[PDB]
RNA sequence: AGAUAC
């Protein structure tokens, strides 16, 4: 029927202009389109066989609903429902189902605060502690934090100090380190992201921007899912956190303490001029600081990072007695132990200490504290450093979380970090530590040990017998009656984390009996020192 | 390395089965214990490295079925760590291959379920490099080759499945994963639409977070000035997001919670307080005029193709066998009580019923009635699973009726048109009554025969609360009656059919010669099965549901075969469609159960707003849960998200 | 969370 025909016209007329309105995309209703009309002439002319055969079939609900558009015609011939409008309407239908099946073949991680969208999904408080070292900043929100029904520490040593301190107030607060297992107290590195608490704590809250450790400080400040959270640290962190608490949308209370107690730089130091309460600042560079401590002791009248938490202990106590005198400390001196020292005297100034690390070493002489160098030169660049303002950090340093970059799998957080640099205000990690132990089956823990601490091989050889052991799914090491016992004390500690990490290495306690062993000797060693390796 | 899924249906949980638990989501653990005490209940499971995980049974995600705490067992290493790797290592392509298949078995109008162990079978067969030449019939070969049976289903590709559709449910491509209870093993998953959810939500992304957040600043401004016309015309879109929201359909999408969080954030309000479904609800009325049923899972019409469905239900009409009996000159239900079957014959408004001449399912209405494989029914609302014209003509309710209608049993298409006026309450209370108590008498006979014989064998726009009979007692009895004598017929008949199926085990058997709550977390549940097994609650036989033929859609496919095989005709479904459709049925059986209990949850909550480390409690009051348990204020509640 | 009616 020829008056068909026209309605046929008139309808794809009409389709037309329903489809010139959006330029959204509109090559795809065009394709959709052509494929149309094409469908139409195929089908007519193709008929030439199967006119009648087609013409034979009627319809129902793919009326209203149009099913399969393999066959259009037949379907407007034989049309009977109880007049063009069920023509231009059909057919309208029908065009969009080609668009269902023609707008769908072939036709084609800077928001780290969106990483935690259940603590983004309520009102969190940020509480910040700001100040100098010696302010008390720390004790308000440590009294806040136990009337609660977390501590996060820098520090096995400050995790061990809330723990006496807890204890002797008569309170059950479990400890959880790296090492040790016994409310919460912990390592920012141990905090758990999940358990909903009332009151965080996170300390020294400016390590959020070391290049190396960075990153478990930013990751509990954006997602800890805590009614309170309390930093303390120094006045270098507020804008940042003002921004990041601008993409949570969190309050933020800031409160601000001053020294405690008066210091001041001396004018210019007199190496006999060295006296009872002096602390000599040797950083790590041990060689250095063995060198100086023997020669020093050789005339008249010990801490570096890397000695063991009992041994600092003992020396701090021993200090604090007649029986020690002096000390020799390093940066590690920067936070831990509560120590009584009248005055600091720096050693030295290969790069230039920064600022923050002689404000913060000299402020440990907390009420009048004083400073100096061994060379007058130091003295003044001393003075320099000690008198400048408070630089404020310009970024927060940050890493994915395990649940993150195992999306990204859905070596390669090389370009993880890469696209997570190509936001502004955050840094990636150095984590060069990191990568070379990542120069070594799951992948999961892959990832969860690539975090495991080592030197720079008789680590990397302990290391690689530990994945050996893992490949399976302990002992070689012997000492009775100094390089040595600092590496073996490290190994047993090592084994001391996968142990807490995998109680499937079974030890225990026999083993924490091993570790006493290295601990007495290397102690022993180190005060009888008559050598050093420099 | 394959196994066939009817060992799941064959089997309960049980030590050696490799299951995936929602606390450790990314790792394969292995059952290495059942309940200890009717004290506590939880399984025992062991993870590859050999650390113990307790759980309730219904942390389960998906189950393998088998192929004291000694720390030494390489066993489970071995199985846990084999099967972990093989699917982690296949995991990316399977990540192509359901983007793909997803823009093919996608469909535009609507959300739309399939058969999660299917989709498994679809996802194993297909090979990448030929998918690319002859490529969409390639496709639908491979999806009617996934259809065509042998059953078994490679572990592997499963796990592997099973992460790649949450990787791509933070996209909007699919829906929540579900998962029965019975077998304990994921049934069905929705699909949802490319362009209405993949790419709009994009689109929403990107213009949300266009000029640092500007259209969320300029919004907050405007719900601030309170100038919500403006907010209608042009900011629809986010009237569109919270309610879907507040559906629970993109709940688990963690950046449209961030999104949203800015939003509320920026609102001075309802300024730093907690992110809720309800807090969308209470936010959406606050800006819309005059949620649940927004859930894209509910398919509810409001939803593209239920909305063309329903259009079809609404503009539908409907050769009886001579060969029928007549039962000449010879109902206990609600007032309000919309179909009445008790048996009605739908199956007779079809085609299918007498035209053998056709393969499968030809109709359209019975097509569309099979996938609501229930009459769906709420106390907002009800979706019967057939259409209105056709409830009306074939309820049974003085009418010119079609149908299909110590102790012994006697082993050994109708008519009717004399109906009584009767409901529960008038057939408790008090020569035909003489008939009546006859049968009432007989009840109480079938149940005592049930019950010493077979070993045989909860309650409480204007909210309603509310809390069995004699007459309960009756129509429950002759119900599992006819039911279990028409399991036996097709039994013997060789009919395929759909069927339903320590000190703490001491406890529940003496328990079971108040307080049920302490035996409730030692629940068994039913199943739909494509073969028979006793349903040991009611008995120790066969149990054939065929007495709801107009609410449920197993017992319209036992009509469908009745009606087949009584005129000595092919029967309708062979084995293996039986099985599709069962699967089916269970799916949207979970699914209602689901939104039931949501539903109750949210009313009842909601009217309490109006007026075993386990912290579970319930109130006197069914449905609100939120050392000694089973022995005898809160801060918030709100309803819509289920927090008590 | 089992069972009948809906």
């Amino acid at each position: 029927e020829f008056k068909k025909n026209l309605e046929n016209a008139l309808a794809h007329v009409y389709s037309t202009q329903i489809e010139n309105s959006a330029p959204d995309q509109v090559e795809f209703r065009k394709v959709a389109w052509l494929r149309l009309k094409d469908m139409l002439y195929n089908q007519l002319l193709d008929k030439n066989l199967p006119a009648k055969i087609n013409g034979y079939d009627p319809g129902l609900m793919e009326t209203i609903s149009p099913t399969q558009p393999q066959h259009i015609i037949p379907h407007l011939v034989k049309m009977n429902k109880i007049k063009y409008e069920q023509f231009q309407y059909l057919l309208s239908s029908y065009y969009d189902c080609i668009l269902n099946q023609e707008i769908i073949p072939s036709m084609l991680f800077s928001n780290p605060a969106e990483w935690f969208p259940e603590a983004r999904k309520i009102r969190r408080h940020i509480i910040m502690h700001v100040g100098p070292t010696n302010s008390g900043k720390t004790f308000r929100s440590l009294q806040k934090l136990k009337a609660a029904d977390y501590y996060a520490g820098p520090l096995r040593l400050l995790a061990r100090e809330v723990y006496e301190k807890f204890k002797h107030e008569n309170v059950r607060c479990n400890l959880l380190t790296g090492e040790e297992v016994i409310l919460t107290s912990g390592t920012i590195e141990m905090i758990p992201l999940n358990q909903n608490f009332d009151v965080v704590v996170l300390d020294e809250i400016q390590m959020m921007a070391d290049l190396d450790r960075g990153w478990a400080w930013t990751n509990a400040l954006l997602g800890a899912k805590a009614k309170e959270v309390h930093c303390c640290g120094e006045a270098s962190t507020i804008p940042l956190i003002k921004k990041i608490v601008e993409m949570t949308g969190d309050k933020l209370t800031i409160n601000e303490y001053e020294r405690m107690g008066k210091l001041v730089v001396e004018e210019e130091a007199l190496y006999h001029s060295l006296k009872k309460g002096d602390c000599v600042v040797a950083f790590s560079k041990k060689a250095i600081l063995d060198l100086k401590l023997e020669i020093e002791k050789k005339t008249e009248l010990v801490i570096y990072g890397s000695l063991p938490p009992e041994t600092r202990v003992k020396q701090a106590n021993l200090f604090n007695s007649g029986e020690f005198d002096i000390l020799i400390a390093s940066d590690a001196i920067g936070m831990g132990l509560n120590l009584s020292i009248d005055r600091v005297v720096f050693t030295t100034s290969m790069v230039d200490m920064t600022s923050s690390a002689i404000k913060q070493i000299g402020g440990r002489a907390g009420p009048v504290g004083y400073i100096t160098a061994v060379k007058p030169n130091v003295l003044k660049a001393v003075r320099e450093a000690i008198n400048a303002p408070i630089e404020y950090l310009t970024s927060a340093t940050t890493w994915p979380t395990d649940e993150i970059c195992t999306h990204v799998m859905t070596t390669l957080l090389e370009t993880i970090a890469a696209d997570i640099e190509q936001n502004k205000l955050f840094q990636i990690c150095d984590l060069k530590a990191r990568m070379s132990a990542i120069e070594i089956i799951t992948f999961s823990d892959k990832l969860r040990l690539s975090n495991a601490p080592l030197k720079d091989p008789l680590v990397k050889a302990a290391f690689k017998k530990f994945c050996d052991t893992i490949a399976r799914g302990s002992y070689r090491p012997f000492d009775i009656l100094l390089e040595e016992y600092e590496a073996l004390y490290n190994i047993i500690m090592l084994f001391f984390w996968l142990s807490n990490r995998y109680p499937n290495f079974i030890d225990q306690e026999s083993a924490s009996e091993l570790k006493n062993f290295c601990e007495m000797i290397i102690f022993e060693k180190i005060d009888h020192l008559k050598r050093n390796p420099y | 390395l394959s196994f066939d899924p009817a060992e799941l249906l064959r089997t309960s949980l049980n030590v050696g089965d490799i299951v995936l638990l929602k606390q450790c989501t990314s790792e394969l653990t292995m059952c290495v214990n059942l309940p200890q005490s009717t004290t506590d209940p939880r399984y025992t499971f062991a993870k590859k490295d050999g650390t113990l995980v307790y759980a309730m049974k219904n942390s389960v995600i998906l189950r393998i079925p088998k192929d004291p705490v000694l720390t030494r067992q390489l066993i489970v290493s071995f199985t846990l760590a084999t099967f972990t790797k093989f699917a982690w290592t296949q995991l990316p392509i399977v990540l192509k291959k359901l983007e793909l298949i997803h823009r093919y078995l996608q469909d535009s109008r609507g959300s739309k379920h399939v058969n999660f162990m299917s989709l498994v079978r679809i996802i194993k067969n297909l090979n990448i490099k030929e998918a690319t030449i002859n490529g969409d019939a390639y496709v639908r070969k491979v999806i009617d080759e996934s259809m065509s049976v042998n059953k078994s289903i490679d572990p592997t590709t499963l796990l592997a499945t099973y992460w790649g559709v949450r990787e791509q449910q933070q996209n909007n491509l699919w829906g929540s994963v579900y998962t029965n209870t019975a077998l304990l093993s994921p049934t069905t998953v929705a699909v949802l639409p490319l362009k209405k959810a993949h790419l709009f939500y994009q689109e929403v992304i990107t213009r949300l977070e266009s000029n640092d957040y500007q259209e969320i600043k300029a919004f907050a401004k405007l719900v601030n000035d309170k100038d919500y016309h403006s907010i209608a015309k042009r900011y629809d879109y986010i009237r569109t997001l919270l309610n879907d929201y507040a559906a629970g359909n993109i709940e688990e999408n963690a950046v449209l919670t961030t999104i949203i969080s800015k939003i509320f954030r920026h609102i001075d309000m309802y300024r730093d307080q907690d992110v809720t479904r309800s807090l969308c609800g209470k936010l959406l009325v606050e800006i819309s005029p005059q949620f649940i049923l927004g859930n894209w899972d509910l398919n509810i019409p409001k939803s593209g193709i239920s909305s063309v469905e329903q259009k079809l239900y609404d503009t539908a009409m409907p050769v009886s066998d001579t060969d029928r009996y007549d039962f000449g000159d010879m109902c206990i239900d609600s007032e309000d009580a919309h179909e009445i079957n008790d048996i009605a014959d739908p199956a007779g408004l079809f085609p299918e019923s007498f035209d053998y001449t056709k393969s499968g399912i030809s109709d359209d209405v019975l097509r569309v009635s099979l996938k609501r494989a229930f009459t769906t029914y709420l106390p907002d609302l009800v979706v019967p699973m057939l259409p209105k014209s056709f409830c009306n003509r074939a309820d049974l309710g003085d009418r010119k009726t079609e149908t299909i209608s110590g102790l012994h049993v006697d082993y050994d298409l109708g008519i009717v048109s004399n109906f009584p006026k009767v409901t529960y309450d008038k057939v408790d209370s008090i020569k035909q009554k003489k008939q009546l108590e006859l049968l009432h008498t007989l009840a109480t006979k079938l149940l005592h025969k049930r019950i010493h014989d077979d070993n045989a064998v909860f309650n409480k726009c204007i909210p309603t609360f509310y809390d069995q009979t004699k007459s309960t007692l009756l129509v429950s009895e002759f119900m599992i009656l006819t039911n279990k004598l028409c399991a036996a017929f097709f039994q013997e008949n060789k009919i395929p059919g759909v069927y339903r199926c320590n000190q703490a085990k001491a406890q529940f058997e003496l328990l079971k010669e108040k307080d049920i709550t302490k035996i409730s977390s030692q629940l068994s549940s039913s199943f739909y099965s494509p073969f028979p097994l006793p349903h040991k609650m009611i008995g120790n036989t066969a149990y054939l549901t065929v007495t709801s033929p107009m609410r449920r859609g197993p017992d319209l496919i036992n009509h469908l075969q009745l009606h087949r095989f009584l005129k000595k005709l092919p029967l309708c479904f062979k084995q293996e469609y039986l099985d599709q459709y069962v699967w089916s049925f269970q799916a949207r059986a979970d699914i209602l159960k689901i939104f039931q209990r949501h539903s109750s949850t949210y009313w009842t909550l909601k009217h309490l707003e109006q007026s075993n480390g386990t912290v579970n409690c319930l109130f006197p009051y069914s449905y609100a849960r939120g050392p000694r348990i089973g022995d005898t204020k809160v801060e918030s509640i709100h309803p819509l998200d289920g927090i008590l």
